[PDB]
């Protein structure tokens, strides 16, 4: 009600308890991933993961493991507008890269073109 | 001392003065693990979260995906499904008798009744394979349905059965030291019975008229003979009565599901969310690429919040779905029976002393498995 | 739909009042007690002698995770990784390569019998039966090393009983 | 921008209330190193504690300096009761090391670590 | 060398550093701690053992998935000492009852055993083999356990000459011998001075000249960092205890010289920090009353 | 009636005229609210229908088959439980218009 | 069973509810195992030229939740009122 | 295999001295068995 | 859609609708969303002001019962300036229906402790407290239950990882229990599992 | 059967035999490193081919639905013999 309110940014790690070597060692990484290209479906697009960078993986010497000292290795954070991912990476006190979206270019094609007359756009094998 | 939990209890002597469980002994994760997995793979933590009742809470994880999936189960497993859920029901009610029993003294009906949960734990052994862990409950049906040789075993158990609960009254109940161990202890006023969110077998023990399964019959029960009991007086006595009433009822569902067991089909008839048998599997390419992809990536759900609630022995089994369009849930949390039983000790325990504090635990079916979640 | 209970009151008839009284002051139904419980005492107990009579079971046991190679032929597996796919726990672990001969086969094959949650998924998912849940119940072992099973662990467990598993699998591949 | 505060009005008195919280653990640390039969002097407790105090010492906005009270408070709470074991007390102790340095030859020796 | 023998990542609990370490003794007290020390860092461990496995067992849980191994030796032949040490990065000697026995007297244990293990060792080419033994063990008279202990040493730098010969005064820890030593009484009234230095600080500095090069050849020592008075000590124990197999041979060890070494280097020299008595003896001196 | 099946809950010997001056009692302060809010029309709309059929009947067993709220007692309650609300609203004026909107990129579920 | 009858006679007369008719020690009343081999039915689907997946698409009729609100005989509960229940017939108490 | 008896005692094991040379006059186990016994003993068929 | 598939109340839409709609219109001051599902369950999406007022009207009021609570869950989601959703559920006894008061809430402001209207919840807030952080004001007891009192870090976030910071271990140096950071045997492996190509187009959201 | 390390050790049927600067040698110390003693590859080539005189031939292996589904494989390559994927035994045909 008009109450006491600051304005300020968040630090929330003093909150959440997280080692501050785990805080300023690593790096965020806010990206659109590509399309897997073997596949072609778009659906796997209109997200925005929040990756962290890959660090050491030895070898389980008794078996043939893969083992890690990384507890935040296998995090990801799917987010729907990259103004809020950021946000996010700015409240939660951790540094970030910021990808940047690549659309698909919008072409020209048509049958008639694959069919012309003297121009040499001439598919010759269908 | 064996029971397992912290309880710190402030007290003047013998007496009280104020007692407070600590739980979070057992914390394990299980909605995190869920909310890494899909569905299909995340169906056994559904499975032992309530660890006592093994085909219930089966039961309830897959009403909430086909609640949430819009996909009606076939007749004849709507059925199987009912026998299981009473036959479980049976089991849990008749492990919290003898608990109870146990953890108060009274040696033996203890052992006599588990030779009885030793001759259904056969049952489940021959139906699914497992001891107590019988997952056997897909989204969608019953997976892999019973062997030939079992319903005429049902019926000799059941004969066997009602003559057994007949002889434990006879042991116990009107047996006068465990009447007078318990005459008033536990009440409940029905506004604490409300506020304090009691559900279940409290609930049919003092005053409310209030069962999930005639308030809204989730499946076939709708057309078996039975009668919730109603108690009279909040006390364990009388909520003991319930108890053994519920189990006497489930034989009767038990024999009615017998007489009216029809010979429809075994699962659903989809072959995008139930696997398809191995035959047409293996001789088919639709039949392989589903069972391939089904089980790589799980069945996709349509995007949404649900909740619902079946009986559980205990109370109102609460599974609350969260699912972004996805083949993963988003978040699962499991309103807890015993949990909301756990949580009015004080006015359980207010006016009472410490033994019959103890008396009080055990005559509410708690596992302190499903307080966690 | 209901039947409550505790309907009675004690009767203010003479004869129901001293009925309760000589119950109280004769100590009649503990003696009732008694009588059933002796006559449970002169029954036969339902004790199994375990080390000689092993207990009853089904068809469809979940044990040893076994493997298994066809009539006269190399191993079922193809490693395809769908169990490795399914496996709750993730307590399956492989890596495959194919040998020179073009067929597909596999380098490592892990099963962590401590993860093993005992399903049957990864037997109601593989698509050949490769591996198959075992019959039997005792593994039971000292060192924490040895629960980890290797590929040729499960080899020469599998190839340690064939006719067991074919004949459970002959009995039972319509429920399934 | 009317954001609803927890406790306080400014960082003052969230200063007073952590000075407050402060004077608690302090005559607090006694009775636990007298009770849980602990292996630490008293002032090594007491300078790690204050160390503690030192560790969040950028943090201006009044909530979560409230919000730091309120946790302090809990487990000031628990270690006044004897919920929490020897486990916990030596569990914020730090003595397993892990000399793990800053130096960037040792760094560099056992590496990987940016 | 072949791989997975360079440390791998971050250290301890299955993060993999660089030695093999084969133990010998090591049911004992400084040996358990050393074990203990070897699993903090994660390296695997071979001890082979003589006595029944419950005490290998109850050392056991101590090591990671795998990362120790038990098997077993005799007394007297090589061939199990060998096969204990056929792969074997690293190699340490802590062996050692302190009194004699019906079959096992303080001949040819001290004598016979570092020569035997040395001789198997050099053969199978070991490096930074690490013998231990106590400070003050001189030719010189009173001491059967510390003329045996010298020539032990004279033993260790003879044969396999590129070892490192290491004493520490005495130690005290949890499971102490002359602390419960000095609880398990009832006492003469002599001149003596003695310096005890506290166990982890020691075996910190153990497994420092292990996993470090440059200590190969040179002879170490481990000194008490105050050097205080033998009837201050007992009285000292005495008012903190709050109480207002003893042969010959252990009183007169206990009683008899303690003096320091300037040829060779300490604890600090080494690079570990040293921790005195006061502390850990406060932690230690429990069991006063009910 | 008779030891009704409630726990806590011990009956009464004359339920009418209590039930009356407590609904009497919910016009009331209902009365002391603003008319335009529409709340004030549904509760009155309701309790006057209830207090139709209850002062219409000197009936018991058949003021229970008419009004719903078994038995007879926890209508009381209900009615209790309602007053208690009515002076709690009283305060609050939950008839005002709106309090401030979301974001509205926040009830957009499928994210 | 393969007890005398005088012992027999001393359990039923400790408790008197035919205790050689059932005996929870069954003998030969279970029904034998490797029993003749099952066929299983498809249901009400595998008829083919009808049943295109359009046609019975279970999954794919969940709607989005439809939204509302950012002379009148009116205030309406969510539900009727629920029928009060029985005393059932198969001996109550009483 | 008896059958007067009740189910569970149908079908009992004894085993012989020095199977392999243990000494399992004795001390027997499980895993002794041959897997067509395994299969018969546990109570899974009808038939030897 | 005549076998398989599972049929649906309309009469219960319809009520549960006219319900929603009469609760919308009688309390303008909160509400913000009713929302009926496919599958008849009420949705009532609610400013985080009116907790204690539209509790109280409905534990009472009389044309909607609703003693019985469950669950008071919290989800976790990211990408909102409010992240967090407090839900409460309430069902009616006399009447068999289900509405999910889904109240909004931020990382720091509180709301304000449904305890002194509802006792079922004391728990419940004080699990979602240690688990989340929802801070709950004008409640008396906010403790930790569900982790260990050395413990922190409100682990149901989506930030907290799967696995967490610390280990326990024994060691005998110390002749204790320690808690060093964590050190996995195995990986964890995560499973991209997400096809493409659009399961539901009646959930298709619209793009920039 | 199997071969043998120059140190004295069961090799597998994978080629993954040991240095002399190793220590999984030293934990096969005194415990025997359990070998499956019978290979995969020895089988096959002791197999018959089969020879059917058709085109293109099904394939089940060992009972109708007791092992891998149907696969068509064809026999028209007369120098190239078709393997089936999953049975690995090949085919030929006759004229
Ligand atoms: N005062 C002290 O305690 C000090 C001792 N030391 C040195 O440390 C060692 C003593 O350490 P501590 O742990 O306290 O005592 P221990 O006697 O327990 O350590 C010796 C270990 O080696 C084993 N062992 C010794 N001799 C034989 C043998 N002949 N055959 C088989 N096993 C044998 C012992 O018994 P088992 O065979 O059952 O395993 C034991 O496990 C000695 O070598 C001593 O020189 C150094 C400084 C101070
Ligand atoms: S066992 Fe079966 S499911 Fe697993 S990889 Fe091999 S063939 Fe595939
Ligand atoms: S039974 Fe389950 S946990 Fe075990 S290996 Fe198979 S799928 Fe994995
Ligand atoms: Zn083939």
């Amino acid at each position: 009600t008009q109450l006491i309110t600051v304005d300020e940014k968040l630090d929330i790690t003093t909150l959440t308890g997280v080692p501050e070597e785990h805080i300023k060692t690593r790096k965020a990484r806010i990206f659109v991933p590509a399309r897997n290209n073997m596949q072609s479906g778009v659906n796997n697009t209109k997200k925005w993961k929040m990756e962290f960078d890959t660090r050491e993986r030895w070898e389980n010497p008794l078996m043939g493991w893969a083992s890690t000292a990384d507890p935040l290795s296998n995090l990801v954070l799917t987010f729907s507008t990259k103004e809020d991912a950021i946000a996010f990476a700015e409240k939660n006190g951790w540094s970030y890269d910021v990808e940047e979206r690549k659309v698909p270019k919008p072409k020209s094609k048509s049958y008639g073109a694959n069919f012309s007359w003297n121009k040499r756009t001439r598919v010759s094998t269908k | 001392h064996p029971a397992v939990l912290r309880l710190v209890m402030e007290l003047s002597g013998e007496m009280v003065r104020k007692c407070d469980p600590h739980i979070g002994l057992l914390h394990r994760g299980t909605e995190k693990l869920i909310e890494y997995k899909t569905y299909l793979q995340a169906l056994p933590y559904f499975d032992r979260l309530d660890y006592v009742s093994m085909m219930c809470n089966e039961q309830a994880y897959s009403l909430a995906v086909e609640k949430l999936l819009n996909i009606q189960p076939p007749p004849r497993a709507q059925w199987i499904r009912v026998l299981f859920g009473e036959i479980t029901r049976l089991l849990n009610h008749i492990m919290a008798v003898t608990t109870h029993a146990l953890d108060i003294g009274a040696m033996t009906p203890f052992f006599w009744m588990f030779e009885e949960r030793e001759k259904m734990f056969e049952f489940y052994e021959r139906v699914s394979g497992a001891r107590m862990h019988a997952a056997y409950v897909r989204p969608g049906g019953v997976h892999q349905d019973l062997p030939l040789g079992l319903m005429d075993d049902i019926y000799e158990f059941s004969k066997n059965f009602s003559l057994r609960i007949d002889e434990l009254e006879e042991m116990l109940t009107n047996n006068r030291i465990w009447r007078n161990r318990t005459v008033d202890i536990g009440v409940v006023t029905a506004e604490d019975a409300l506020n304090y969110g009691f559900s279940g077998v409290m609930l049919r023990g003092s005053g409310i008229q209030w069962d999930l399964r005639k308030t809204q019959p989730y499946d076939v029960y709708d057309q078996v003979e039975f009668d919730v009991p109603i108690g009279s007086r909040g006390d364990c006595y009388d909520r003991y009565l319930c108890r053994v009433e519920e189990m006497r009822q489930s034989i009767r569902i038990i024999s009615q599901c017998l007489n009216k067991m029809p010979p429809g089909e075994i699962k659903v008839d989809d072959a995008k969310v139930s696997p398809p048998k191995r035959a047409e599997m293996k001789t088919s390419m639709e039949s392989l690429i589903h069972h391939f992809k089904l089980y790589t990536e799980g069945y996709q759900v349509p995007p949404g919040a649900t909740y619902t609630a079946i009986e559980a022995p205990k109370g109102e089994f609460g599974v609350y779905l969260v699912s972004d369009g996805s083949s993963r849930p988003y978040r699962c949390k499991i309103k807890a029976p015993g949990f909301a039983h756990l949580a009015g000790l004080d006015k359980m325990s207010k006016g009472h002393m410490l033994a019959d504090v103890v008396a009080i635990i055990g005559t509410q079916d708690i596992v302190f498995g499903e307080v966690d979640r | 739909t209901y039947k409550y209970v505790n309907l009675r009151e004690p009767s203010m008839d003479m004869k129901s009042v001293t009925d309760r009284a000589a119950q109280t002051l004769l100590w009649t139904e503990l003696i009732r007690g008694l009588g059933m419980t002796l006559s449970y005492l002169f029954r036969e107990p339902a004790t199994i002698n375990y080390p000689f009579e092993k207990g009853p079971l089904s068809p469809r046991f979940r044990g040893e995770h076994a493997l298994r190679r066809y009539p006269s032929g190399e191993e079922r597996c193809i490693a395809c990784k769908l169990c490795e796919a399914v496996c709750p726990a993730q307590a399956i672990t492989i890596e495959a390569e194919p040998r020179a001969d073009g067929s597909r086969r596999t380098t490592r094959y892990d099963i962590d019998m401590t993860k093993c949650i005992y399903c049957g998924f990864c037997q109601e998912a593989c698509p050949v039966d490769a591996i198959v849940e075992g019959p039997n119940f005792e593994f039971s072992t000292e060192t924490h090393e040895e629960l980890l099973y290797n590929k040729e662990k499960l080899l020469n467990n599998g190839d340690k009983w064939e006719a067991e598993i074919a004949a459970n699998i002959q009995a039972d591949y319509l429920y399934r | 921008t009317s954001v609803k505060p927890i406790f306080s009005r400014d960082m003052n008195e969230a200063k007073r209330r952590v000075r407050e919280l402060y004077r608690a653990w302090y005559r607090e640390v006694p009775n636990t190193v007298h009770l849980f039969q602990l292996d630490i002097s008293v002032k090594q407790g007491r300078d790690k504690v204050r160390e503690m105090f030192k560790k969040n010492a950028h943090v201006t906005d009044p909530r979560v300096v409230d919000l730091l009270v309120i946790k302090g408070k809990m487990e000031l709470e628990e270690t006044i009761n004897v919920w929490k074991q020897r486990t916990h007390v030596m569990r914020f102790f730090h003595e397993t090391e892990a000399p793990r340095p800053k130096d960037f030859l040792s760094k560099f020796y056992v590496g990987h670590d940016p | 060398l072949h791989h997975a023998v360079i440390p791998h990542g971050k250290g301890g609990r299955s993060s993999v550093s660089g030695i093999v370490a084969t133990v010998f003794g090591a049911t004992g007290f400084l040996g358990r701690y050393l074990v203990n020390h070897l699993g903090r860092m994660g390296s695997q461990v071979i001890v082979p053992y003589r006595c029944e496995p419950y005490d290998t067992m109850h050392l056991r849980p101590m090591g990671d998935l795998g990362q120790i191994i038990f098997m077993d030796w005799n007394g007297r032949d090589k061939d199990s000492i060998r096969r204990a040490v056929e792969h074997s990065n690293v190699v340490i000697n802590l062996v050692g009852r302190e009194w004699e026995t019906k079959n096992f007297d303080f001949e040819d244990v001290f004598v016979k055993i570092p020569q035997a293990i040395a001789q198997v060792s050099k053969e199978a080419g070991v490096e930074k083999f690490i013998h231990i033994s106590h400070l003050n063990a001189d030719i010189k008279s009173s001491s059967k356990y510390l003329r045996n202990k010298a020539v032990g040493e004279k033993e260790v730098r003879e044969t396999f000459p590129e070892a490192t010969i290491i004493k520490p005064a005495d130690i005290f820890g949890r499971e102490d011998r002359f602390l419960n030593y000095f609880a398990n009484i009832r006492s003469l009234g002599k001149k003596t001075v003695k310096q005890p230095v506290y166990i982890v600080d020691v075996t910190k500095g153990i497994i420092n000249a292990i996993k470090d090069p440059d200590a190969r050849g040179k002879t170490f020592a481990f000194v008490g960092p105050n050097r205080y008075l033998l009837f201050d000590l007992v009285q000292y124990v005495f008012a903190v205890a709050h109480r207002p197999w003893t042969t010959r041979d252990k009183v007169e060890r206990i009683h008899t010289t303690d003096r320091t070494l300037p040829h060779l280097p300490g604890l600090e020299d080494l690079g570990v920090q040293a921790t005195p008595l006061e502390l850990k003896a406060i932690e230690v001196l429990r069991r006063h009353r009910t | 009636k008779k030891t009704t099946g409630l726990v806590g809950l011990a009956v009464c010997e004359t339920p009418h005229e209590r039930l009356k001056i407590l609904y009497t009692k919910i016009l009331d302060v209902l009365g002391h609210i603003p008319k335009n809010a529409a709340y004030r029309k549904y509760t009155e709309q309701i309790t006057n229908e209830k207090l139709s059929i209850v002062k219409a009947e000197p009936d018991v067993k058949k003021l229970e088959e008419q009004l719903q709220g078994g038995q007879i007692e926890e209508v009381i309650l209900q009615a209790e439980n309602e007053l208690s609300l009515a002076r709690k609203m009283i305060q609050w004026k939950p008839w005002e218009p709106l309090v401030e909107e979301p974001p509205a990129s926040q009830w957009k579920w499928p994210i | 069973a393969s007890a005398t009858r005088l012992i027999q006679g001393l359990r039923n007369w400790a408790s008197g509810r035919d205790l050689q008719a059932k005996l929870q020690l069954r003998y030969q009343e279970i029904s034998k195992r490797t029993q003749p081999p099952p066929k299983l039915p498809v249901g009400p689907s595998h008829r083919l030229s009808n049943n295109y997946y359009c046609a019975r698409d279970g999954r794919r009729e969940a709607m989005p939740p439809s939204i509302v609100m950012s002379s009148e005989k009116k205030a309406v509960s969510p539900a009727p009122p629920i029928k009060r229940w029985e005393l059932s017939q198969d001996e109550p108490y009483l | 295999e008896d059958n007067k008896q009740f189910f569970g005692r149908h079908r009992w094991v004894i085993y012989t001295t020095e199977m392999n040379g243990k000494n399992t006059f004795w001390d027997v186990d499980g895993s002794m068995v041959p897997p067509e016994w395994h299969r018969w003993l546990h109570c899974m068929t009808d038939d030897p | 859609t005549r076998p398989t598939v599972r049929p649906r109340n309309d009469v219960a839409h319809k009520q549960l609708s006219a319900f929603g709609e009469y609760v919308a219109e009688i309390l303008p001051k909160y509400v913000q969303q009713v929302q009926v599902s496919c599958f008849s369950e009420l949705e009532i999406c609610i400013h985080p002001d009116g907790v204690i007022p539209v509790l109280t009207f409905l534990r009472d009021h009389s044309n909607a019962q609703f003693k019985s609570l469950a669950d008071l869950t919290a989800v976790d989601i990211p990408t909102r300036q409010n992240r967090f959703e407090i839900v409460y559920n309430l069902l009616s006894l006399r009447f068999n229906s289900r509405i999910r008061v889904k109240t909004y809430t931020d990382e720091l402001t509180p709301v304000e402790s449904s305890v002194s209207v509802y006792k079922a919840a004391n728990w419940y807030e004080r699990e979602i407290w240690d688990m989340f952080g929802v801070f709950f004001a004008n409640h008396p007891d906010l403790r930790r239950i569900l982790t260990d009192y050395g413990f922190e870090g409100h682990p149901f976030r989506k930030d907290f990882p799967l696995s967490g910071y610390v280990e326990l271990r024994y060691d005998d140096e110390v002749k204790r229990v320690v808690a060093e950071p964590v050190e996995l045997a195995q990986e964890f492996r995560k499973f991209d599992l997400n096809s493409p190509w659009e399961a539901f187009p009646a959930y298709r959201q619209p793009p920039e | 059967g199997v071969r043998t390390s120059p140190t004295g050790e069961k090799v597998t049927h994978t080629g993954q035999v040991y240095d002399d600067e190793d220590y999984r040698r030293v934990r096969f110390v005194g415990r025997q490193k359990e070998v499956n003693e019978n290979f995969a590859i020895d089988l096959i080539a002791e197999q018959p081919v089969s020879q059917v005189g058709s085109r293109v031939i099904s394939c089940d292996g060992g009972g109708g639905a007791l092992g891998h589904p149907r696969v068509y494989i064809n026999l028209d390559k007369e120098t190239k013999t078709g393997t089936c994927g999953y049975c690995g035994l090949q085919f030929r045909q006759q004229h």
